[PDB]
């Protein structure tokens, strides 16, 4: 469990707040995001 | 007033049950004025 | 007008005549959706007596005085309650203890003796208060004790 | 990549004494403080 979305409409019609955490430091941004009905994070071993 | 306030805590707990009877207050940790409406929210899961 | 007005006009200074209700304090709305100023559902880019936000001012230099551009800045701030980070060009003195002095800490002026406390302030706290609602302890802003 | 995946189910619980927080950034000790 790592972060949150907060907003009024979540579909880029108006601005909305995103909080994301990871292994160190957090990022916060307020934007006209078009979120996905399921916002989630993937972290995986990239061979390259 | 357009200001988004974040408070938090963590506490070790013995395996009676989560949300145990007892006490601990949340300290303020982050603050930021988004200057927008909020009506709804969700949370980011991290899949492996 | 000397730098924001133009003889062709400067119609990029948009303002909103219409909103479904009055917004609260320090809130800006930039959504471009049609407003139902007609009694029936105006949908899409147009409708009967219906609008987007209002057309900008004719910011033309000849318009006349009190009616041309006026650049405004409003400085909104709070003070005397919390760990400060922006202030006036006043010099710090050295700190003296166990003697009666007119102190000032981050603009908190007063008269008293300053002493080594035994108080565990949490990092977010600048001032400590009493039953009479007056400051009886303070965290020095140069060396954190 | 607009994937659906989250299967969320819920129950209900008593939050006995939890979620109290320091109401303002002023130090206070050995006192009972009434705050709204
Ligand atoms: C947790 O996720 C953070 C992003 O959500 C991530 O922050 C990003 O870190 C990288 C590497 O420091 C930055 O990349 C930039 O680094 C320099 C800037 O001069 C350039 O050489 C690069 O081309 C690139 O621009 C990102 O800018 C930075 N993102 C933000 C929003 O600050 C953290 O590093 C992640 N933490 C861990 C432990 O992985
Ligand atoms: C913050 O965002 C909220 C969601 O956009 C918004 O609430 C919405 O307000 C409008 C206007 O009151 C409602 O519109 C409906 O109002 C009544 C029914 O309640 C009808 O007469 C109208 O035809 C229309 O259907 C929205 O339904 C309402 N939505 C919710 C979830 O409450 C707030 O007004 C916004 N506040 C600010 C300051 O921007
Ligand atoms: C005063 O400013 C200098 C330069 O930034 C800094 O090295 C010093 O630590 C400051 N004084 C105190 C008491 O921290």
């Amino acid at each position: 469990i790592r972060g949150w979305i907060f907003g009024t409409t979540l579909d880029s019609k108006t601005q909305s707040l995103l909080i994301v955490n990871n292994a160190t430091n957090v990022v916060i941004k307020v934007c006209e995001f078009q979120f996905c009905n399921d916002p989630f994070l993937d972290v995986y071993y990239h061979k390259n | 007033d357009g200001y988004f306030k974040i408070y938090s805590k963590h506490t070790p707990i013995n395996l009676g049950r989560d949300l145990p009877q007892g006490f601990s207050a949340l300290e303020p940790l982050v603050d930021l004025p988004i200057g927008i409406n909020i009506t709804r929210f969700q949370t980011l899961l991290a899949l492996h | 007008n000397k730098l924001d007005s133009k003889v062709g006009g400067n119609y990029n200074y948009l303002y909103r005549l219409f909103r479904k209700s009055n917004l609260k304090p320090f809130e800006r709305d930039i959504s471009t959706e049609i407003y139902q100023a007609g009694n029936k559902p105006c949908n899409g880019v147009a409708g009967f007596n219906c609008y987007f936000p209002l057309r900008s001012y004719g910011f033309r230099p000849t318009y006349g005085v009190g009616h041309q551009p006026y650049r405004v800045v409003v400085l909104s701030f709070e003070l005397l309650h919390a760990p400060a980070t922006v202030c006036g060009p006043k010099k710090s003195t050295n700190l003296v203890k166990n003697k009666c002095v007119n102190f000032n800490f981050n603009g908190l002026t007063g008269t008293g003796v300053l002493t080594e406390s035994n108080k565990k302030f949490l990092p977010f706290q600048q001032f400590g208060r009493d039953i009479a609602d007056t400051t009886d302890a303070v965290r020095d802003p140069q060396t954190l004790e | 990549q607009c994937v659906n995946l989250i299967t969320r189910t819920q129950s209900y619980t008593n939050s006995f004494t939890r979620g109290v927080y320091y109401p303002d950034k002023v130090f206070r000790s050995s006192v009972l403080h009434s705050t709204q």
